[PDB]
RNA sequence: GGAGAGUUUGAUCCUGGCUCAGGAUGAACGCUGGCGGCGUGCCUAAUACAUGCAAGUCGAGCGAACGGUGUUAGCGGCGGACGGGUGAGUAACACGUGGAUAACCUACCUAUAAGACUGGGAUAACUUCGGGAAACCGGAGCUAAUACCGGAUAAUAUUUUGAACCGCAUGGUUCAAAAGUGAAAGACGGUCUUGCUGUCACUUAUAGAUGGAUCCGCGCUGCAUUAGCUAGUUGGUAAGGUAACGGCUUACCAAGGCAACGAUGCAUAGCCGACCUGAGAGGGUGAUCGGCCACACUGGAACUGAGACACGGUCCAGACUCCUACGGGAGGCAGCAGUAGGGAAUCUUCCGCAAUGGGCGAAAGCCUGACGGAGCAACGCCGCGUGAGUGAGAAGGUCUUCGGAUCGUAAAACUCUGUUAUUAGGGAAGAACAUAUGUGUAAGUAACUGUGCACAUCUUGACGGUACCUAAUCAGAAAGCCACGGCUAACUACGUGCCAGCAGCCGCGGUAAUACGUAGGUGGCAAGCGUUAUCCGGAAUUAUUGGGCGUAAAGCGCGCGUAGGCGGUUUUUUAAGUCUGAUGUGAAAGCCCACGGCUCAACCGUGGAGGGUCAUUGGAAACUGGA
């Protein structure tokens, strides 16, 4: 299936994550469909979430499913609330 | 430091006072070693560009690898390459600490930075090659504001250059703005060093 | 030539040749075939040590006959004053022809495999396989 | 919809589509030609006629084009 | 953004090769060796492989068994076609770039709609009787299901009647309107009414998304001392076949098809983004990271499946290895480690699923040599040390024109520091969650449970007591390598006597060697320094940019002439080249610029720029081409 997930970048002990839409079978750091943001869990003060809200809802409405961590990221940006509100309405 | 040999021998060979004072080229303004008094011939074209490079390199006390890397860094900014190189060398935390007056010699200013006695903008900087930017603040760590090396150097209030500001009572310095070629040593014909790295 | 001649028959650069051809070949024993690998050195066995006279120069230059690990026979020079080599010695061979000695295109590495370092050497020891004294 | 590639050429057996390949190094244009085996339906065209062709699905082992229009008679 | 020098002569100017100074590496070797960070590490034998691990999961689909709510083997579902490895084959639509499919397939996911009715019979497990060293195989019975199979209902799918409209030829989109034909399943809960109902699961249809397939334009290494190649070959008709078009296959008919614009054959090679070099034009490379392809001991097949003709599946043939009680059985590291071998040369039979990702599961969770980490190696890059300040010419070494000179402010002496080191105390981030528990809200409900969404509480770290920080003590443990005639920075003495030796080139050594060896001194670098190998540069030394051919290498002995190349003046026209906009595309990483985080720097991250001989489309008309 199509996933919204985190691909690892950065260096040893210093992880940086891009938020990508990718086929489940694609290797973690390989072929993607579309990048929709970034995520930096080791930042100084705030985890530095940078999600493209219009792109995230297009893929969510197209059947793409987030991983557990990406679901928390999208929730912290209110994308999950807008997805649920737009589905019922 | 890195090179821990006789700075007197190096100043005599290069024909430039490394201490900035002139006490090394005092009695024997000729090359060290057995053939010192015996006057040698002229210097080749290569031997003139090379001697210019060693003048700068041994003044700031750097290895050739780090010296050439700074040259490449300086060659990427807009302006005259050779002058940008001289400005970058003067901005070393190695040389800022000495130019402010916190140490007697350029080698003493290196051991202070290396041993963690110096702060930059309030935080400790241990790296002598640290490239200080204009506006930064260099100070002494609290446990070292009363040390004889720093105290004795400060009371000899020398000509602190006009691109720097120091406050002796505060033991704190300010990197006001980038130096100009006139505020930097005039015994170095930097056009030869640019040619040296062209061949 | 004309542009049309160049289009019909383009330029061709001269092919460069190697000064140490015996180093740039391997041997697959299983398939009994020669490879091309560019080695920096090759192991070998001394078939015949001895001396040879130079081409203006006059001396007795020490050398060995070596069968390399790729089954190629070469003449290799033995640098330094005195050596410990004889027949059936296992030597490491590097490139570098010795002028004045026709047919000797390689050097034996001092201080590698069975070859000893030069005895009593104190300057440029790493070129002659001699450990630091004291 | 979408557009299928169109060529104009001369029948060499009853289509030659001579084009130019600019030289990579010297910049001179050199004429080159490629023969396009095409489907003529009712054997209408003949040798030397200048014809228009359009790309189609594979029709045989080597035929990928259909003759649409005859331009200049033999 | 572009540097030269040495060497042919008694001397010269040319021509011309050779050599050297630069950069780089998956390097190796020699001498030497303190630390930290980040990266990299079988290039050779696609050689053979001992041992362990690299793919399972679901009891909320099912029966049984054993244990006291748990678990085991089995049936069943899904996964095992991913992820990981390798570059043997391949000169080809394999790959890059740009298109087409009105000739295509698509599990899981999402959305919408309509459903999910009624029967049946097996069989593994199991029990029992055997046969075999084993691997395993037979006989008898037994039994379940979301396993399997009948029947019913369901059409957009198929046939025929047509019709309307449209396209790029085959054709395509609807409108019908009759005939055949095709499904499904329960589990766990709530309410209870045994009816309704929640979640997950099931069937059909249609879309979306994803992934895959086919075709086509252009681009792709040498050798012509490789010139002929092909007979399903090339086209047609028909049938068969496929997801699909098609000589894809067969039958019959015709004699085509390819090639000097290089067919065919031989050899070599996975291709690209990128990487190294270069002023650029170019030249060289494909290890690491990413995309695509191919392969899985060798060769041939097929099965299951949405997907394989399948690395850790099956069948067959072969080579090889292993067990055997001789009847018979077993195996495939180009997964991660590791071994042997080959080699100049390339690492631990480590820790953990804490993070990211993947499979299964309602979930808890389980599995995961992917991965995240640790270990080894100066292999590379970056950073920091091996002390600092003051200190007039001590001794000792070396040279001496025995006055002295030099090593040398160097040492000692006096103070100072603790980066590092040792000892001790503290000690991050990387962690987001999920589950569960509460409230609130949305949809739905007759209502509830549940579901989606939100907030609040809870648990979880391999690295690791690591990074880092604080205190104490001590200059104490921490410098080597090459060179010094010229190119080319840096010279003296002694020994040797064309010997021993040196050497990239010129060349040096035959009794006063700055070139051999050592010593002192000096120069260049520095945890490295040299040597070798290889590639680009210098090399305008294949010259498009950017060379030549009277005598230096170089005008065919000379005609005629084919292909090709090139071609006088003007007008009209065209728009292939040419020029100029628009649109799309040229992934990400990389390079370059800017900014941010790492104490700095390497490095990491973010935003731009660049890179096409690309395609499609609108303009211009001087030149080249066409009329
Ligand atoms: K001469
Ligand atoms: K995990
Ligand atoms: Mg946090
Ligand atoms: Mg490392
Ligand atoms: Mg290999
Ligand atoms: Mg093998
Ligand atoms: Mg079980
Ligand atoms: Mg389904
Ligand atoms: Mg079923
Ligand atoms: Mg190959
Ligand atoms: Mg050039
Ligand atoms: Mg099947
Ligand atoms: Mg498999
Ligand atoms: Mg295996
Ligand atoms: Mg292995
Ligand atoms: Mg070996
Ligand atoms: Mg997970
Ligand atoms: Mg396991
Ligand atoms: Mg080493
Ligand atoms: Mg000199
Ligand atoms: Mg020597
Ligand atoms: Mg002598
Ligand atoms: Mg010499
Ligand atoms: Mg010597
Ligand atoms: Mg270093
Ligand atoms: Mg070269
Ligand atoms: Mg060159
Ligand atoms: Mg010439
Ligand atoms: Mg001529
Ligand atoms: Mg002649
Ligand atoms: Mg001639
Ligand atoms: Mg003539
Ligand atoms: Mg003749
Ligand atoms: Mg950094």
């Amino acid at each position: 299936a199509v996933k919204i997930r985190l691909t690892r970048l950065g260096s040893k002990r210093n992880p940086f994550y891009r938020i990508v839409v990718a086929d489940a079978r694609s290797p973690r750091d390989g072929r993607i469909i579309e990048q929709i943001g970034t995520y930096n869990p080791t930042s100084a003060n705030a985890p530095e979430i940078k999600v493209d809200e219009a792109l995230a809802l297009k893929w969510l409405n197209d059947g793409a499913k987030p991983t557990d961590t990406v679901h928390n990221i999208l929730s912290k940006e209110g994308i999950m609330k807008k997805f649920d509100e737009q589905k019922k309405a | 430091a890195r090179f821990r040999g006789s700075n007197w021998k190096k100043s005599r060979r290069l024909g430039i006072s490394l201490s900035g004072t002139g006490k090394e080229l005092e009695k024997r303004p000729y090359a060290p070693g057995q053939h010192g008094p015996n006057q040698r011939k002229k210097l080749s074209e290569y031997g003139l560009q090379l001697r210019e490079k060693q003048k700068l390199r041994y003044l700031y006390g750097m290895t050739e690898r780090q010296f050439r890397n700074t040259f490449d860094i300086a060659g990427k900014k807009f302006g005259v390459h050779g002058e940008n190189f001289m400005i970058l060398l003067a901005s070393r935390l190695d040389a800022v600490v000495y130019s402010l007056g916190l140490a007697r010699t350029r080698r003493q200013a290196r051991q202070l930075v290396n041993h963690g006695h110096i702060l930059v903008d309030g935080k400790r900087v241990d790296i002598p090659s640290y490239s200080v930017k204009p506006g930064q603040t260099i100070s002494v760590r609290e446990k070292s504001q009363k040390l004889n090396i720093i105290v004795e150097s400060v009371e000899i209030n020398n000509f602190v250059p006009e691109y720097l500001n120091f406050d002796a009572d505060s033991l704190t310095g300010t990197f006001v703005r980038l130096p100009e070629r006139s505020e930097l040593p005039a015994e170095i014909n930097e056009q030869l060093i640019v040619e040296y790295y062209s061949r | 030539p004309t542009i049309n001649q160049l289009v019909r028959k383009p330029r061709q650069s001269k092919i460069k040749k190697s000064d140490s051809p015996a180093l740039n070949k391997g041997f697959n024993s299983k398939k009994k075939k020669f490879t091309d690998l560019n080695s920096p050195q090759k192991r070998g066995v001394c078939t015949r040590v001895g001396t040879m006279t130079p081409k203006p120069n006059s001396a007795l230059r020490k050398y060995a006959r070596v069968r390399l690990s790729n089954n190629i026979e070469i003449n290799a020079y033995i640098p330094g004053i005195g050596h410990n080599l004889q027949e059936h010695s296992v030597v490491l061979v590097r490139g570098g022809r010795v002028k004045d000695l026709p047919g000797v295109r390689y050097h034996i590495v001092r201080g590698a495999l069975d070859t000893s370092g030069v005895d009593g050497r104190r300057q440029g020891r790493s070129l002659y396989g001699t450990k630091k004294p004291k | 919809r979408n557009d299928r590639k169109v060529y104009v050429g001369k029948v060499v057996s009853d289509v030659l589509v001579e084009t130019y390949k600019t030289h990579k190094l010297y910049g001179k244009r050199v004429k080159y030609s490629k023969k396009y085996k095409t489907h003529d339906e009712n054997n209408s065209a003949k040798l030397g006629d200048i014809v228009k062709i359009q790309e189609t699905r594979p029709l045989s082992a080597t035929k990928r084009f259909r003759l649409v229009e005859i331009v200049e008679e033999s």
